């Protein structure tokens, strides 16, 4: 009945430094080594180092050599992460693992955390640039969108007509940039015969920034 | 990055799957994870062929040279999350397990230019918008016209839609000198080995 | 042999010394996790004092 239980969500300006936690129960925390393995949003696991909660000697991986201090408290079992000088690419979800009981020691991760998700977010409030997708002419049924340009931040609410075209609506989930701001696309597939006598209009709503935009997708010259 | 793992590996549940992890040098211990999206991994093989209690003998283990792979026999419907290889603190780059759908789809690819309300401004982006597709496994390309640009260019990873199929969008940030610069682009969308391409031209009317 | 039981950290005090050359001695050099013992062929001397009185 190993239990591990990490701290909260943090969220640190790009620069700053976090500590995170990781209480440990159901077993003699003094007796086995705690590792602390990230994982990048949509990407893989990287281990970082483990420390000795009996002498509190660690082995930092050489990435990280000079930038994460790793410390524990025994009185309480619980062990501590701390990374300085936070950079954009330190957005990450942090585990903190335990080997096996059995089966000699130390890299075979039976036990994880739950997992804390750290974020380093540079930005300010900013309005979407909302721009038409104008259609291209097969439709019988031509596609039309909008482009929700540069905003921070999420998330905001694309309907089709006020509400009144409900199909087909897809509204993509937003992509991140490098400067903080997003961006994401809503489509509407709808027939061509109705072009030149239907209207179709993408209701943008960005509420973090109180703008309400509404933006006509006419079908393009020629 | 030492270990090498396949993004993508196919199996129907019923029959076996196999995942291989091609790790150079030979005299160590090979592990195993199951990841599923929002939980932490889990210990699914230790030490090439043993197993942990008390996951299923479905799942095994083999390694011959420098390569070591999990076989699951009788794939279900709860088989689905990230599998990565371990060696000592090196990880493997991740496996994506695809079950079923059936439906075999490829996907259905929408390109948008530029608004001229856009070009006003000192901005150009392209919206290449990938629709239900199956599985979620797509690698989005943008040649300029014909050689291949990789600057600019942010890629979504696939996300469910309500059809049980997945969606993707890709955007190419661009400068209006540059947008009325070349005379065509494309979004190369590959998807299960093919590719879906949609033109794209910069001669607005 | 005579062992004398020394209480050291990093730096092993009036241990047996190695034959012919140093020795590395690991259970897995390939692992970091594992502590690497280190025999000296040639003693290396260390005065040490506490010039409080
Ligand atoms: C400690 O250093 C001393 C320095 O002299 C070494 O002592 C000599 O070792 C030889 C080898 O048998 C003896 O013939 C001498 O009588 C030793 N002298 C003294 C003062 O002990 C000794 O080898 C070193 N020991 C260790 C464990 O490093």
């Amino acid at each position: 009945q190993v239990q591990l239980v990490q701290s909260g969500a943090e969220v640190k300006k790009p620069g700053a430094s976090v500590k995170v936690s990781c209480k440990a129960s159901g077993y003699t925390f003094t007796g086995y080594y705690m590792h602390w393995v990230r994982q990048a949003p949509g990407q893989g696991l990287e281990w970082m180092g483990w420390i000795n909660p009996n002498s509190g000697g660690t082995n930092y991986a050489q990435k990280f050599q000079g930038r994460v201090t790793m410390t524990r408290d025994t009185s309480i079992s619980t062990a501590y992460m701390e990374l300085s000088r936070l950079r954009s690419d330190d957005t990450a979800v942090y585990y903190c693992a335990r080997r096996m009981r059995s089966q000699d020691r130390e890299w075979d991760f039976q036990h994880w955390g739950q997992g804390t998700l750290v974020t380093v977010s540079s930005a300010s409030t900013k309005g979407p640039s909302v721009f038409p997708l104008a259609p291209s002419s097969s439709g019988g049924t031509a596609a039309l969108g909008c482009l929700v340009k540069d905003y921070f931040p999420e998330p905001v609410t694309v309907s089709w007509n006020s509400g009144a075209l409900t199909s087909g609506v897809h509204t993509f989930p937003a992509v991140l940039q490098s400067s903080g701001l997003y961006s994401l696309s809503s489509v509407v597939t709808v027939p061509s015969s109705s072009l030149g006598t239907q209207t179709y209009i993408c209701n943008v709503n960005h509420k973090p920034s109180n703008t309400k935009v509404d933006k006509k997708v006419e079908p393009k010259s020629c | 990055s030492a270990l090498t793992q396949p993004a993508s590996v196919s199996g129907s549940p019923g029959q076996s799957i196999t995942i291989s992890c091609t790790g150079t040098s030979s005299d160590n211990y090979v592990s195993w994870y199951q990841q599923h999206p929002g939980k932490a991994p889990k210990l699914m093989i230790y030490e090439v062929s043993n197993r942990p209690s008390g996951v299923s003998n479905r799942f095994s283990g083999s390694k011959s040279g420098n390569t070591a792979s999990l076989t699951i026999s009788g794939l279900q419907a709860e088989d689905e999350a990230d599998y990565y290889c371990s060696s000592y603190e090196f990880f493997g780059g991740g496996t994506k397990v695809f079950v079923l759908g059936q439906p075999k789809a490829a996907p259905s690819v929408t390109l948008f230019p530029p608004s001229s309300e856009e070009l006003q401004a000192n901005k150009a982006t392209l919206v290449c918008l990938i629709s239900d597709f199956y599985p979620g496994a797509v690698t989005v390309a943008w040649k300029a016209d014909s050689s291949p640009v990789k600057a600019g260019v942010e890629t979504t990873t696939p996300s469910k839609q309500s059809n049980n199929k997945y969606a993707a969008s890709s955007y190419l940030s661009l400068t209006p000198e540059q947008w009325k610069s070349h005379k065509s682009y494309s979004c190369q969308v590959t998807h299960e080995g093919s590719t879906v391409e949609k033109t794209v031209a910069p001669t607005e009317c | 042999h005579g062992i004398k039981p020394v209480v050291s950290t990093q730096l092993l005090l009036n241990g047996s010394l190695a034959e012919e050359e140093v020795m590395i001695r690991s259970e897995d050099i390939r692992d970091n996790a594992k502590n690497i013992l280190v025999q000296f062929n040639t003693p290396v001397q260390i005065n040490c004092t506490r010039p409080n009185n």
